[PDB]
């Protein structure tokens, strides 16, 4: 499930809405030979709690 | 950067690309001296094609 | 506790250093020698070194048990470490610099939040002078704080190979190391190191004073020369094995210059991306703090 | 100490050395790409 930036500036004062975050310590990494990378990801949101 | 090109010769075009996408996350200032064009004044009205 | 003893917390023997020569240990001292030197056309000037911004990331408590003593060692020797720069392991141990806080340094290397009675630790403010220093390097990678990499290297050789006469100096020619050798011996020193509790050296070398310190330097000269060697290693490009009578030896291409990559992929130990990031920003602390 | 396993002249049972991978497989292989010069007219020959 993904959100967007112009809701979360709309969003009803007590309605709780839930808005998952990703992990990711236990993923191999790429094979020495493929294809390089351009300008990539952005992350928009973060919590403070933790 | 300044960074400026003489000749677009061995340019793989994924890193042809991330020059590009370099100019608009680091305000990277590049050039190109090769290229001929025609480019002509327009009227405010009418705007571009 | 323990307290502090004067004279060091590395005098104290419960917790030592020895290399792993093959079936017998022996002493950093003891292995340096069975390298020589080899003096090529090349030569490197001794630059100085920029200062430290002062800005350790602030505190934060996730509560994790975290082991930042293991996470240190493993990052500069550990062979094949991953995600090594990842931010929230040393914003919690900052919070140890912090004058009258419940979060003590273990002996074994494992920060806590309050206590506990079964474990004996380093006394609050030897390791409040310690995080003082060392939480800095958690921000390493950002692109503003960012350390050199490609200029701290004409220190690393100096002590490798250094002659007296050159650290005496300020320039040194660039050198060629060779050693005797068993085969998997670069991959065996490496995979040794990583369990000397390298905490201890660093959490009392920011508590030592003027004449505790002085006899210091003096004496640990080695197990610095050690960790710099095992780790310059990882750094120098071409590794060329010489078949001589019934021996067989290692040379090590360049002591002093960051090739960049590789050394030798299966003949040694390599470097990731995210850790001339970090082991930069290392010696950037321990030189300038060592001298 | 310990003549070494070959002429001593007795058969034995002893040890190797062995690895987990099928080797050949990544589910890859090295993928180069390769850009023409373009002209042939302007191509330089002459680097002795």
């Amino acid at each position: 499930q993904h959100v967007d930036a112009e809701s979360i500036m709309t969003a009803p004062k007590g309605k709780l809405f839930h808005l998952q975050f990703m992990d990711g310590l236990l993923r191999p990494e790429p094979s020495a030979f493929d294809p390089p990378a351009s300008g990539e990801d952005m992350r928009l949101i973060y919590p403070l709690q933790p | 950067v300044h960074m400026t090109i003489n000749e677009r010769a061995g340019m793989s075009k994924l890193v042809a690309d991330n020059i590009i996408a370099s100019v608009i996350k680091s305000n990277w200032v590049v050039d190109i001296h090769d290229i001929e064009y025609t480019a002509e004044v327009m009227t405010p009205s009418e705007g571009y094609t | 506790m323990l307290q502090q003893p004067t004279g060091g917390y590395t005098t104290l023997e419960q917790f030592a250093f020895t290399i792993r020569n093959d079936g017998t240990n022996a002493t950093p001292t003891q292995f340096l020698q069975l390298l020589s030197y080899e003096a090529t056309e090349n030569e490197l000037v001794k630059k100085t070194i920029p200062t430290p911004e002062t800005h350790l990331p602030s505190a934060r408590n996730v509560p994790g048990n975290v082991y930042i003593e293991d996470a240190i060692t493993q990052a500069l020797f550990g062979i094949s470490a991953q995600n090594v720069n990842a931010h929230g392991y040393f914003s919690r141990l900052s919070a140890l610099a912090l004058p009258n806080t419940s979060a003590r340094l273990g002996l074994d290397g494992v920060i806590y939040n309050s206590e506990t009675i079964n474990i004996p630790f380093y006394d609050p403010a030897a390791v409040a002078n310690f995080a003082a220093t060392y939480a800095k390097l958690g921000n390493a990678s950002t692109p503003r704080y960012r350390a050199d990499m490609i200029d701290i290297y004409a220190h690393v050789g100096l002590e490798l190979a250094g002659t007296d006469a050159e650290r005496a100096a300020g320039v040194m020619p660039v050198k060629r190391a060779k050693f005797d050798s068993w085969e998997g011996s670069l991959i065996s020193l490496s995979r040794d190191v990583v369990n000397w509790k390298i905490l201890a050296f660093l959490i009392d070398l920011c508590s030592l004073e003027g004449e505790a310190l002085r006899a210091f330097k003096t004496r640990n000269r080695d197990v610095f020369r050690m960790m710099l060697f095992i780790m310059s290693t990882a750094v120098a490009a071409n590794v060329v094995n010489r078949k001589v009578t019934k021996r067989v030896d290692r040379v090590l291409e360049y002591i002093g210059v960051n090739s960049m990559r590789t050394a030798g992929r299966t003949a040694t130990i390599t470097y990731d991306l995210s850790r001339h990031e970090f082991a930069a920003k290392f010696l950037q602390l321990t030189f300038t703090r060592w001298n | 100490v310990g003549i070494p396993k070959l002429e001593v002249d007795h058969i034995s049972f002893s040890n190797v050395v062995s690895m987990m991978t099928a080797n050949i497989r990544t589910g890859d292989d090295m993928a180069v790409e390769r850009v023409n010069p373009d002209d042939v007219r302007a191509i330089n020959i002459r680097n002795a």
